[PDB]
């Protein structure tokens, strides 16, 4: 499903099979980076124009700014109606498109318009605790949070280990954890989170 | 109730699957009924389950 | 009602919010601790904890019996800041644990206390439910025999 | 010690002694007067007809 739309000024953004019915059973990512101090437009072109008198799930396409997941949800969309263009200067429009195990559409098509995260792959290697002093020097005072991309080589699922862990500033996380997420970088699905004494390995 | 228009229950039929709803009466113009019955199969409703 | 937005019914909040002065309670209390090893800990796990549950000690679980025998709540709420409550001659303050066993903040602060002679002038103690005393600590001698002469 | 037990110093239910002979007692202790009054009454015939 993936079409790696980085760096374009403008460009074309589409369910897959666009003017045939969407297959099923597909949860696939895509994903709208914009350059610092840019604005992003997304322009979205409905194939069928009807009011539907009802909202359900089973097949939502909902919108997300920032690192998919931390990202606070903007809307949920679904149905045959077009949603309304989104502007907003967050530069992070990261957007997924789910499937239900039938009952396909007519799909969309869109347009993407332009105007704390480091890499970290291979087949093994350690994040390094609070290294923030060097990849996006945060000034310690305000409250500072940072995720990590992991990827294995082709055909390898991972394995991970805590070396160590301690959050000293509470118990429970409120303010403070440190989270593992499965699958790719979103919201859908916590591996795990942990907020105590002990970090088992996943 | 069926929608009044486009006479497309695969949002009921999906619906009702949901609940694993396994008896049904229904109430139309025959003409409905063989034009859902079609939906049903294709919805693959049509398991020996179903009465 | 309206057809847009719906019952604006007025008790949403209550003109005379219900109190009652007198109803079933429990009289809670509020001990003060510390982080000591063997006495009192953050008990081990990976879920986070809450309430009571956070902490582990054979302090605690002392309190445990004593509530089960006695009946009370448990306000297991720490000192601000590592210190045997211990007065100061120039502030005349008591900072510490003696601070709670003053100010009525807290209750019965049941940790590693010493029962001595200025803490018993300004708070009350119970007699103490195990001695103490001072030893030497020593690393015991090894098999490595000076041989000069040993024969 | 197989078992941890001391002594007291009796008084009725109410007493205003208890209070204060218990501030003079921890003093004592603070001294060790105390145990130099046993180390008289224990040390003293304690080893003198050491063997
Ligand atoms: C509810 O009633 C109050 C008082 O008339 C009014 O100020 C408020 O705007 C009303 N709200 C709604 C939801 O109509």
């Amino acid at each position: 499903c993936g079409i790696w739309v980085r760096t374009s000024n403008g460009g074309h953004f589409a369910s897959p099979n666009y003017p045939d019915s969407y297959p099923p059973n597909k949860e696939c990512i895509y994903i709208l980076e914009a350059a610092p101090r840019q604005r992003i437009e997304l322009t979205f072109d409905e194939r069928y124009y009807i009011e539907p008198s009802f909202e359900c799930r089973f097949d939502h396409l909902e919108v997300r700014d920032g690192p998919f997941g931390f990202s606070p949800l903007i809307d949920r969309y679904c149905g045959m109606k077009s949603p309304a263009l989104i502007r907003s200067t967050g530069r992070f429009m990261w957007i997924k498109f789910s499937s239900d195990e039938e009952l396909e559409g007519l799909g969309f098509r869109a347009k993407y318009s332009f105007i704390c995260q480091f890499e970290l792959s291979g087949a093994d290697g350690i994040v390094r605790s609070s290294q923030v002093e060097q990849e996006e020097k945060t000034k310690p005072g305000q409250a500072v949070d940072c995720i990590w991309t992991i990827k294995a080589t082709p055909k390898a699922k991972i394995y991970l280990r805590f070396l160590d862990y301690q959050m000293e500033h509470s118990n429970e996380c409120k303010r403070n954890f440190v989270a593992v997420y499965d699958g790719s970088s979103a919201i859908e699905n916590l591996k795990a989170k942990f907020c105590s004494t002990v970090a088992n390995d996943v | 109730q069926l929608p009044a228009d486009t006479k497309d229950a695969k949002p009921l039929l999906k619906e009702m699957k949901r609940g694993k709803e396994f008896h049904v009466i229904f109430d139309c113009s025959h003409e409905m009924a063989a034009g859902i019955l079609k939906q049903a199969l294709a919805m693959g409703m049509m398991t020996e389950y179903y009465h | 009602w309206d057809p847009a937005s719906g019952l604006n019914m007025t008790e949403s909040q209550k003109g005379k919010p219900a109190n009652i002065t007198d109803s079933l309670s429990n009289r809670s209390l509020i001990v003060t601790t510390i982080l000591e090893e063997p006495y009192v800990l953050f008990k081990k796990s990976d879920k986070p904890l809450y309430g009571n549950d956070r902490f582990e000690g054979y302090c605690i679980d002392l309190l445990r019996e004593l509530s089960t025998i006695l009946g009370f709540t448990y306000e297991i709420r720490l000192v601000e800041d590592g210190k045997y409550g211990a007065q100061d001659d120039v502030n005349g303050q008591w900072n510490g644990m003696v601070r709670e066993l003053i100010d009525h903040k807290a209750d019965l602060a049941v940790a590693p206390l010493a029962i001595t002679y200025v803490r018993e002038k300004v708070i009350d103690f119970s007699k103490p439910f195990m001695t103490l005393g001072i030893s030497i600590l020593y690393r015991k001698p090894n098999g490595t025999n000076p041989g000069v002469f040993s024969f | 010690l197989i078992d941890s037990k001391g002594y007291g110093v009796g008084t009725p239910m109410g007493s205003p002694y208890r209070d204060k002979i218990t501030i003079a007692i921890l003093q004592l202790q603070e001294e060790g007067k105390l145990h130099m009054m046993k180390e008289k009454w224990w040390r003293g015939n304690g080893c003198p007809e050491e063997e």
